[PDB]
């Protein structure tokens, strides 16, 4: 089964001017439960302002801070659970208290997250545009899965400096994430397609090339990302199109899984009943609702990682991971 | 004429709707409706019978080309006339052709029986199978299995008719240790599961298949992990049509059930498809369970030429 | 700026065994002997020139690296010229490296399988006849130039029994092959290679039956594209310069290649990318 | 301190409060002396939680307060003459109207962009208010920032709890 | 009992003049198929027997099509009674028609002829026979409206309804056009949901008494006028579709957003390849992008259906063209080197060469010359001949009528 992995459907204990978490992070983790704030990316850049906002109101340094925002992470972890972006960013953020040494180191500080936020997630994005720029052609067909930040940021500077492409958006049940896609490309005048997961080897006969978006990149190359990602790939080869990842160098994670069991959360399952025939399903002792929220991809059916470092063919992302660090 | 408004009620409740749920309420009604060709129309011996039946089944076919269990027992009939007049080369031969029709019927309403007998040699305890959609034959495998062993049924719900909903619920009522899945995670939990256990809506001639949308990147996946693909199919849904790029293969329903109309403006500008059947390919099948055993995708031609003649083929 | 086209065809003209990028930097340097602020922008013009003529891979890689390892050092034009007769001192040797390590791949009483024709491939198995191993070789007779009969008659002054088979007919002899070794054109970021045209059918079929297919580069080779078919591939290294298409090279991926056996040592496909990280 | 709870001017404001968490209460540990929130504006500029005495008891106000952190609200209300118009969500407030208008006009562009109000009547005011720290500036405001989002002191989004 | 129907096949709003002028716009061809042949389909899709069908302005061609149609064989289970005269007026003369000859004696659907759905009007049905019986003639039309969003090309910001609705029982006790508006005046005496997201979509389910409502009430014009004046005074509820489609098709506007939304299938048992009429000059194959083709069309070389394109039956294609988006009519000779990009050219079009058309409507019959480059919303009626250098501009209407249009079957004016 899916015993390890955690099933959830928080706020109700804590006090109203709560003390046990900071007012900031208690606000992130009950936006990060309900799912306001959604995205690997969002959730790194909402994490980080809240980090922010409890250094600016910390008043005391390099313990003290860690042992203090370790229970903070612990709420986070209880609310919705961490993306591997959001560990390295507390892994940096960790790094960057304890390196501190003997007021003056909160402006450092939050600067800090600012230099972090700047040259990893946004000025990493506009590289990983522009390598991207070259591997999209005139009049070529693109799809494109759920929705990325990095995705569809690729896709509409690529339009916007000159391109004439087409975009294939491939959307999943229950999140019904494309649809942010689709119409953030038809703002940009992109022609669009929408269809679901199951219609792909409809499409895949068409489509040029597929332009994925990677929430953790694993130390063997495997690509942890949304759940329809790797199935959409491996139809992908089996049509022989490219498939291009886009992921920062900052998502990703030494931790290392073949199978897509080890680390996957699940959202709660009351998602999955459509309008019913499953409204009860609880009642049902036999019956059990299962949904993912990440699989991993293996690095055989990716044929490109775009990272703002370069190019990379996926099998050497532990190279990137050894000259970062 | 009773018979006249019959063939056109149902080619206007074939084009248009449903009526007959199941594939094989689909060919009783068909062959209802050909033995009552059979009976109430004058013709004087086989040819203009052929005729009349091979025009009544074009009309059919071209009423809904994608609901192939009709074609097939339109060319069930065709043989059956060819092997009736056969042995009595009249007035006894519309008689015989009943006969037979009626022997084709019994060989019918005890096809899902003789599919579910050969459950418990292809399931067993504490394995895990995983199906797509709604499939009443692949049901009554899981049911007939289920009964004496213990194994646990992962539901793909294909996506937009979430069809997988209304059979995770009829296993769950058995006591399969069933479990419903969005079916973007088909190769996620592709892994742990030992079995696939699918339905078609057509067998092609070739041991291609045509079934519910989802069920190619199923194969896909089975065939990734080298997971024995399973069909539960019988005789009506294998058509000896070999998949063309001349005739239309898919069906496209109304794109509401993909991308809702309360979208708004951006229906204006974005293309959405929504078909239902997919293709999937004779080598990601491994077995076609029968009615008459399980025998392999290298053999579904020879089943064609012991149910269909050559010239039946194409109407 | 044109008698540089001239004596770069010498360059060719006085040993057609010296390599088409090693005549590149051999010419390059000399014209570099010839305000070195920006002198970046005089060298472009000369690789621009220099790729206008030969229309390879390795020519426009590398003098590209020709022109990154002079400036990796940032009067400066001395030091210029002496990391660059460095750089040209340390490449001819980058033959004799690859024979050392590829001819102990060579079992003997093999039978080995390569294409047109390399200096690298004839130098690996000059090799491994003088350290008294013994096999046969067949080469593919490649269209249009013809070039595996010269290999085959450059090959049988070795004493090694050459077969020119026919250029569609490496399907039919990769079952009697043992290994495959070709020499890459050029190595793209992702390990894979660009080849002479029908490389790519040469490792595919190599792969359907697990022959280990070897590939024999050298350095310079290093090119910074990163094709994902043979559309990627730009139309200058593939045309050179009855509908007939005509390609001269052809991207083969890096799922097919067991190892190049390159002049910084052997790799894996997947060791490509960080020797050309590396260098950047 | 999020939330700093303000009461106008009475033990079950003060002991809901302590049952929420609530460390101080000023009235108008509990500081001693309807625009009475600008009379106690020397406070600190967090955000409040207005409360009055009368007609409160045993809410689960937490809940309320939820819908101001969950969607950064920049005032939510508690309920349980004036017609409110909702959200088909049931928590955004799209129109407050008492019944000082004749007719029930309606902004075209709340309607293109929320197109299901849904209007309840006469629903009791809970006489709890939350507001951020930017609405005390310098009923009263609350059906005038309603109309705010279409006075910028930081569009804005204000929610409900039935 | 059995449900019948009346259709009121000659809608009374002077609407798409001058094409009004020489075909009835209830029989021009939407996607090959006039909007009749889909009305009716539709109430053949309900259930529905005795589908009165009333004409009056040009019934001579509406009769003799539908003569002709697939409805009035005696095979069809919809027979339609045609009843012709001159004296309707408006759709209140319609049903004051009704009575004085009983033609409904339960409740029947109201389409009003040029409607577009594939509605399923049993749900609906039942839920008003369920309260029709309950509270013994409260109400007396169930209006179906079907779930849209306020910014969609099929709400032509013409017709745009917006309701009072009490979401308990679905009774309507608001209704208004808002045609030019900016704030909505909603009365307080209705004191209950307000809903914008409803297209009108004229299938109201009216049981007989608006028949009577309508006769005593001799001021009625119109079904808008109708439940204005009776929310005044008895209770029209409503149901709401939000998995089907339905529209009819008022103006030119609301007329390509409904073919494009057709060939897109939106109204799938409805899609041009269906052929659910059964003339054997409309058969079609759906190829790839909503691309059909009908029989014997023989497409030109090199020219590129990208997506969304009918083609009849006989439709030459020159070489080297693009045609996206557009119906090309059945039987028509398109030259070399066109565009035709949301365009809709009925029964018979001599497009040369070099073409540019790129939103408009040409009708049958109509001819246009070497290099013409016309601009979005243009209108080209029926036979007409447009000249080899007219580079006429948007949202010109060209007709043999000199009065009623911007100029005559020359070049150019
Ligand atoms: O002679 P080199 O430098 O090894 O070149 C290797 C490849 O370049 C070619 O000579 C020309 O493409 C090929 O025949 C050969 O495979």
């Amino acid at each position: 089964l899916f015993s390890h992995l955690p099933q959830y459907s928080l706020t109700q204990f804590m006090s109203i001017p709560s003390s046990v978490i900071h007012p900031a992070m208690v606000r992130l983790g009950l936006q990060y439960s309900q799912g306001l704030v959604s995205g690997s990316n969002a959730r790194c850049i909402a994490l980080l302002r809240a980090l922010q906002q409890v250094i600016q109101d910390y008043t005391t340094l390099s313990r003290d801070l860690v042992n203090k925002l370790k229970p903070y992470m612990s709420f986070l972890t209880q609310c919705r659970p961490l993306s591997a972006s959001m560990h390295n960013a507390i892994k940096f953020l960790n790094k960057e208290i304890t390196s501190v040494g003997s007021e003056e180191a909160k402006s450092e500080l939050r600067a800090a997250i600012d230099r972090y936020v700047q040259e990893k997630i946004v000025l990493a994005a506009q590289a990983i545009s522009r390598f991207a720029y070259q591997k999209i052609s005139n009049g070529d067909v693109i799809l494109v899965y759920g929705c990325s930040s990095l995705v569809s940021r690729i896709l509409q500077e690529a339009w916007t400096e000159g391109r004439r492409f087409r975009v294939v958006v491939v959307d999943s049940r229950p999140w019904l994430e494309g649809r942010h896609t689709l119409r953030s490309l038809v703002h940009a005048g992109v022609p669009a397609s929408y269809l679901l997961i199951p219609a792909a080897s409809y499409v895949l006969p068409e489509v040029s090339k597929v332009l994925l978006g990677a929430h953790a990149l694993l130390a063997n190359g495997s690509v942890m990302s949304r759940v329809g990602t790797a199935q959409l790939a491996l139809v992908a080869r089996a049509h022989n199109v490219p498939v291009l990842v886009c992921c920062e160098t900052y998502k990703f994670c030494e931790r290392v899984q073949t199978d897509a069991f080890v680390s996957n959360e699940l959202d709660d399952p009351d998602d999955l009943q459509c309008k019913v025939a499953l409204a009860n399903w609880q009642n049902h002792a036999s019956l059990r609702l299962l949904n993912l929220v990440y699989d991993v991809t293996p690095p055989e059916l990716v044929d490109l990682v775009i990272t703002e470092l370069g190019m990379i063919p996926c099998s050497s992302v532990p190279v990137v991971l050894r000259v970062k660090s | 004429s009773e018979l006249s408004e019959r063939i056109e009620s149902f080619v206007e409740t074939l084009k248009r709707g449903g009526g007959p749920r199941s594939s094989e309420e689909m060919a009783r009604e068909t062959l209802g409706l050909l033995r009552q060709i059979i009976t109430d129309h004058r013709w004087s011996n086989a040819g203009e019978l052929m005729e009349l039946i091979r025009r009544e089944g074009r009309r059919m076919t071209a009423a809904q080309p994608s609901e192939t269990t009709v074609g097939n027992m339109v060319r069930r009939v065709l043989k059956i006339i060819r092997e009736e007049y056969g042995r009595l080369h009249y007035a006894q031969l519309q008689s015989n052709i009943i006969e037979a029709i009626n022997e084709l019927l019994v060989e019918l309403e005890g096809t899902m029986e003789n599919i579910a007998a050969q459950a418990l040699e292809h399931i067993h305890s504490n394995e895990v199978i995983m199906t797509i959609g709604f499939s009443r034959t692949v049901e009554a495998f899981l049911k007939e299995a289920a009964r004496k062993r213990k194994f646990h049924v992962i539901v793909a719900e294909c996506a937009p008719f979430c069809q997988g909903h209304e059979m995770a619920v009829n296993l769950s009522k058995a006591g399969i240790e069933t479990t419903v899945m969005t079916d973007a995670a088909i190769f996620a939990v592709m892994s742990r599961v030992n079995k696939v256990i699918i339905g078609t809506k057509t067998i092609l001639a070739n041991g291609a298949l045509r079934a519910v949308t989802g069920t190619h990147t199923l194969a896909l996946a089975a065939k990734h992990h080298s997971t024995p693909l399973i069909v539960c199919a019988p005789m009506f849904k294998l058509s000896p049509q070999f998949p063309n790029e001349e005739d239309s293969f898919h069906k496209f329903v109304a794109p509401e059930e993909v991308l809702p109309f309360t979208e708004g403006d951006i229906l204006e500008k974005v293309s959405v498809h929504c078909p239902v059947f997919d293709y999937v390919p004779p080598e990601l099948i491994t077995l076609f369970i029968s009615n008459i055993g399980g025998n392999a995708p290298s053999y579904i031609y020879r089943l064609m030429s012991e149910l269909y003649h050559p010239d039946d083929h194409v109407l | 700026d044109k008698e540089l086209i001239e004596y770069f065809k010498s360059q060719m003209k006085e040993d057609p065994d010296m390599a088409s990028a090693v005549a590149a930097i051999r010419t390059l340097l000399e014209f570099l002997k010839r305000t070195i602020q920006g002198l970046r922008a005089n060298l472009t013009s000369a690789i621009e020139t220099l790729c206008g003529v030969d229309s390879s891979v390795a020519v426009s890689s590398g003098g590209e690296l020709f022109l990154r390892f002079i400036s990796l050092a940032s009067k400066c034009k001395k030091i210029m010229i002496e990391r660059g007769e460095l750089f040209l001192r340390r490449i001819s040797l980058s033959r004799n490296k690859i024979a050392d390590l590829c001819h102990t791949f060579i079992k003997d009483g093999a039978t080995i399988l390569t294409h047109a024709y390399s200096r690298v491939v004839l130098r690996v198995l000059e090799a491994a006849v003088a350290a008294k191993k013994r096999f046969s070789v067949y080469v593919t007779e490649s269209q249009p130039d013809l070039s595996g009969k010269k290999m085959a008659k450059a090959l049988c002054h070795l004493n090694v029994p050459v077969t020119v088979v026919l250029d569609a007919a490496v399907g039919y002899i990769m079952e009697k092959a043992d290994l495959v070794i070709v020499g890459a054109e050029g190595v793209v970021e992702n390990g894979g290679i660009i080849n002479k045209i029908g490389t790519n059918q040469m490792a595919v079929c190599a792969k359907a039956q697990n022959k280990p297919f070897y590939v024999v580069a050298e350095s310079f080779k290093f090119v910074r594209l990163f094709p994902l078919n043979q559309q990627d591939v730009p139309d200058k290294f593939k045309y050179k310069a009855l509908k007939e298409e005509h390609p001269w090279v052809d991207y083969t991926a890096p799922s097919l290649i067991t190892l190049l056996f390159t002049d910084l040592g052997v790799l894996t496909p997947s060791a490509v990318s960080d020797e050309l990280i590396k260098l950047y | 301190m999020e939330f700093q709870a303000v009461v106008m001017a009475i033990w079950y404001p003060l002991n809901l409060l302590e049952r929420v968490g609530f460390e101080e209460v000023i009235v108008v540990i509990v500081c001693i002396p309807a625009d009475s929130l600008r009379y106690i504006y020397p406070k600190l500029k967090t955000d409040v939680l207005v409360l009055s005495c009368d007609l409160i008891t045993d809410v689960a106000l937490h809940e309320v307060v939820d819908l101001f952190r969950a969607y950064d609200a920049s005032l939510a209300m508690l309920m349980r003459r004036d017609f409110i118009g909702v959200d088909s969500t049931g928590k955004r407030l799209l129109f407050m109207a008492a019944d000082l208008d004749e007719e029930l006009v309606i902004k075209g562009s709340i309607l293109q962009k929320h197109p299901r109000i849904r209007f309840h009547t006469g629903l009791v005011d809970a006489h709890l208010y939350c507001l951020k720290k930017y609405i005390v500036d310098f009923s009263e405001l609350i059906p005038y920032l309603v109309r705010k989002q279409f006075a910028s002191s930081q569009s804005l989004d204000i929610y409900s709890f039935i | 009992p059995p449900l019948q129907a009346v259709l009121v096949a000659d809608s009374f709003d002077r609407r798409f003049f001058p094409i009004s002028k020489d075909q009835p716009r209830v029989l021009l061809p939407l996607a090959n198929v006039a909007l009749i042949d889909y009305t009716l389909e539709f109430l053949t899709a309900t259930g529905v027997q005795e589908t009165f069908v009333f004409c009056c302005w040009k019934a001579a061609q509406i009769k003799e099509h539908l003569l002709k149609s697939k409805w009035c064989r005696p095979t069809s289970l919809n027979v339609v009674r045609i009843i012709t005269s001159e004296l309707y007026r408006s759709l209140g003369d319609v049903l004051r028609d009704v009575d004085a000859k009983a033609l409904v004696r339960s409740d029947f659907l109201l389409v009003y002829g040029d409607v577009i759905s594939n509605i399923n009007i049993t749900r609906a049905l039942e839920e008003h026979r369920l309260r029709r019986k309950l509270e013994k003639n409260v109400s007396v039309m169930t209006m179906i409206f079907k779930e849209s969003s306020p910014s969609h090309p099929t709400r032509c910001h013409e017709d745009n309804v917006v309701v009072a609705v009490d979401s308990t029982t679905n009774r309507v006790l608001h209704f208004q056009k808002t045609q030019g508006l900016r704030r909505f005046a909603f009365p307080l005496s209705l004191f209950v949901e307000v809903r914008y997201d409803l297209l009108d979509c004229h299938i109201s389910i009216c049981s007989p008494q608006v028949a009577q409502l309508f006769t005593d009430n001799f001021d009625y014009q119109t079904r808008d006028d109708f439940v204005r004046g009776l929310l005044v005074n008895n209770q029209i509820h409503m149901h709401v579709t939000a998995k089907e489609y339905g529209a009819r098709v008022s103006n030119l506007h609301m007329y390509s957003a409904v073919c494009a939304d057709v060939i897109r299938r939106w109204v799938y048992p409805l899609t041009p390849e269906a052929n659910f009429t059964d003339s054997t000059t409309q058969s079609c194959t759906h190829s790839r992008h909503n691309i059909y083709r009908g029989p014997e069309v023989s497409l030109g070389h090199g020219s590129i259906l990208e997506e969304n394109v009918l083609l009849g039956s006989g439709t030459v294609i020159g070489s080297n063209c693009f045609i996206t988006n557009s119906v090309i009519g059945p039987g028509c000779h398109i030259g070399d080197n066109v565009v035709l990009d949301q365009t809709y050219l009925w029964q018979g079009v001599r497009v040369a060469a070099g073409a540019q058309i790129h939103q408009s409507l040409l009708c049958d019959n109509a001819e246009v010359k070497e290099r013409v480059t016309l601009k979005p919303r243009s209108v080209l009626t029926s036979q007409v001949v447009v000249g080899p250098n007219i580079t006429l501009p948007e949202g010109s209407v060209i007709s043999l009528h000199p009065p009623d249009a911007e100029e005559d079957e020359d070049d150019g004016e």
